[PDB]
């Protein structure tokens, strides 16, 4: 197409996405990783992990509000994919590296993955 | 704006 | 913060946006524009559009699942804007800047109503 | 990945 392409379009939608989820508008789902509790937006979470578009995709799934991590699932490292998929940002640290990576392995979120297992070559 |  | 980032993240947020749209998955709107219907995920109009953020935000409209636009709002123009809010890309001709800029300025979309502004300037 |  002849179309004109805005370049910080991406960046603006999900700072905007980031500030609802922030003030708990539209927020449709609460995700449970053991006694910890993440509101959240579906779209969201299937936008950015292979494992919560499949559950968000399945025709019973779709319409829960609650949905229950594995137990073995470290809520820190949840929070810090959390805040990954609505900012871009990943705050990875020496103490958090491999829960965040094995949250990142469950939640299939390759990038994310990626980048830990190079980290964690480095240190090697 | 850009020309994509 | 010691954050890293993905610079794709954004893009790769709302391409896959876009796709649930597509699909027509986990879509909560339906925006008539006289004769025609688009569906929409609130939560993306919300973040693209000062008109939707003001409409989704309001205690009753938010629970709407309809919302009629101005009958003078063009379909195309409208349309045109929808792609832009999930892609980035605008596909501004002749034949449609007019309608995308009176579209635009309704909406609350203050940087393609700038592009319009500056198209129009040039060719006069 | 950068440094942002
Ligand atoms: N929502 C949506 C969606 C759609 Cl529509 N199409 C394709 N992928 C989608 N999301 C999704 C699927 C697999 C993975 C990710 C995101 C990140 C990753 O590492 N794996
Ligand atoms: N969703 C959300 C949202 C939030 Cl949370 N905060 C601030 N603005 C938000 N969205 C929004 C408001 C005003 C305008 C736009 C988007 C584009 C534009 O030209 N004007
Ligand atoms: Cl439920
Ligand atoms: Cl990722
Ligand atoms: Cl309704
Ligand atoms: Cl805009």
């Amino acid at each position: 197409d002849s179309c004109i392409q805005f370049t910080r379009h991406a960046s603006d939608v999900l700072l905007n996405l980031n500030r609802l989820r922030s003030r708990d508008i539209l927020t449709d789902v609460v995700i449970v990783v053991s006694r910890e509790q993440f509101r959240a937006h579906k779209t969201v979470l299937m936008a950015c992990s292979g494992l919560f578009y499949s559950i968000f995709t399945d025709q019973l799934k779709c319409n829960l509000s609650v949905i229950n991590l594995d137990p073995e699932i470290n809520p820190e490292g949840f929070c810090i994919l959390l805040d990954f998929m609505y900012t871009s940002r990943l705050n990875l640290r020496e103490g958090n590296i491999m829960a965040v990576m094995a949250t990142a392995m469950y939640l299939q979120m390759e990038h994310v993955v990626d980048t830990c297992r190079k980290f964690i070559k480095a240190s090697e | 704006w850009v020309i994509p």
